[PDB]
């Protein structure tokens, strides 16, 4: 998961 | 403010493909010459300009048989096919001519770009 | 020795999601309580494991309607949904609890992770 | 376009  | 999980869209393509082979809610036949090919309607319109268009118009988008211009080359079609669900090209010295033309006529802009610039090197 | 398009999988998600917003090819409804969502089956299934199980079932598959549990809550449902169709997850502390509890009834592995460590470091 |  990541911060767009 | 959302979050996103990097591999989600690679892994529904994933699931997409094991539906597609193991026959699992496949909604339309594509024939390509004597060759039939079962497929998922949404992929195909998700990948090509033609099936965004035929499955779009409201008396094309209810059949189960589509029948490809003859001049399609069935292999040609079956390595855009594979092209669509795996994102992967297999794209051959032998077979570049007829994968260029049949991504022209599905309107796949990307397939056509790469193949041109193949045909370009060589 | 085929050749990859990196942004294959996004672009036909993202064309999906269109598809979806415009209600194009969709083919059921999931009702949660007074709630109805519709979406594409193979999108469902490619991402949820209870999803996956009801379309394969020669019955389930089917049906143009599914009701949810009643316990499902409608907004946990719907950022579960855009998540299925964008690979973002809308994760938020007053929906936290209630996006864990739909994960894990729709068998959605990686969110449920996600939510057990938001809610660990918490 | 890579080469997977
Ligand atoms: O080279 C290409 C690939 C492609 C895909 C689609 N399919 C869509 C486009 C839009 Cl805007 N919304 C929804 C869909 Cl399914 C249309 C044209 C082309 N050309
Ligand atoms: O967390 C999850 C996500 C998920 C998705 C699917 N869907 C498939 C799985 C396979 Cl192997 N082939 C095809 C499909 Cl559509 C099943 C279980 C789970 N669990
Ligand atoms: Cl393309
Ligand atoms: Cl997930």
């Amino acid at each position: 998961w990541v911060i767009p | 403010s959302c979050i996103q999980f990097t591999r989600h869209a690679s892994d529904v393509l994933l699931n997409l493909n094991r539906l597609r082979s193991r026959d699992i809610l496949t909604d339309v036949v594509i024939v390509v010459s004597r060759e039939q090919f079962r497929a998922h309607k949404t992929v195909l319109m998700a990948c090509s300009g033609l099936f965004y268009s035929i499955f779009t118009d409201q008396l094309k988008c209810n059949l189960s048989v589509i029948n490809l211009d003859p001049e399609i080359n069935p292999e040609g079609f079956c390595i855009l096919l594979d092209f669509m669900y795996t994102s992967r090209l297999n794209l051959r010295e032998g077979n570049i001519m007829a994968v260029m033309a049949t991504a022209m006529y599905l309107q796949m802009e990307h397939v056509v770009d790469t193949c041109r610039k193949f045909i370009k090197a060589s």
